[PDB]
């Protein structure tokens, strides 16, 4: 998937620093990386489930601060 | 292309049938019906005025009619939701469809010109809703035929 040093620099832009992984920000956005990658080429499939994924991570974030959501959507530009 | 659906901020991908995007075992000429990938969260929009349609499938399924929405947001763009169709006339068969796939069903709609068949063939569940013209433009549950 993503390579370590692009994993890290999407870490260090959306994360506290390098060891906050348990950031939904940073899972979105590593998980935004890899759809973004996938269409790229355009596993359908491998597409839907990181979506679906992304969706419901969203949804958590959503749930729990609406104002960190909306700046995280804007940020990675999910609003096409 | 339908305009609204392309600029969609809910939606994700290019516009596809739902059938391409949802893969089942799908009577001819249903969910051939264009749809995105939905990306964004659930907005929780307010259920429709016109909603009646949610209430047979509820009756059939034991589901809420707000867990049926809830659902419905899930996988399609809130475009395809809340619009002035479904304002002024409506959900459609293409609702039916797409909750029929997210519940694991398949539908009789009992229609004033005989039953028609909605939802994935590959489920075990099976409800019946009728439809008719009236007036009003109307979804029941149950089971409606008519002739001569």
């Amino acid at each position: 998937s993503l390579s370590t040093e692009a994993t890290a620099k999407i870490v260090s832009e959306f994360g506290r620093d390098a060891n906050d992984t348990g950031s939904t920000e940073v899972q979105v956005a590593l998980l935004t990386a890899q759809i973004n990658h996938l269409q790229g080429h355009f596993s359908r499939r491998g597409l839907l489930r990181m979506v679906s994924q992304r969706r419901k991570l969203l949804d958590y974030l959503k749930r729990k601060d609406v104002a960190r959501y909306t700046q995280l959507i804007e940020r990675l530009g999910l609003r096409r | 292309l339908p305009a609204p659906l392309t600029n969609d901020p809910t939606a994700i991908g290019p516009v596809l049938p739902f059938e391409e995007l949802h893969p089942r075992r799908y009577p001819e000429n249903t969910a051939t019906f264009l749809t995105r990938l939905r990306s964004l969260p659930s907005n929780h929009l307010p259920q429709p005025t016109l909603n009646c349609l949610l209430s047979a499938v509820s009756d059939q399924t034991k589901v809420s009619e707000e867990h049926l929405w809830e659902s419905l947001q899930t996988i399609l763009p809130d475009s395809q939701l809340s619009n002035e169709e479904t304002n002024t006339l409506g959900l459609s068969t293409e609702h039916l469809t797409a909750l029929a796939h997210l519940y694991n069903f398949q539908a009789t709609v009992y229609s004033d010109r005989g039953p028609i068949l909605f939802g994935p063939s590959d489920t075990i569940k099976r409800i019946d809703i009728t439809h008719t013209t009236g007036p009003p433009s109307h979804f029941s549950p149950g089971k409606r035929l008519l002739g001569s």
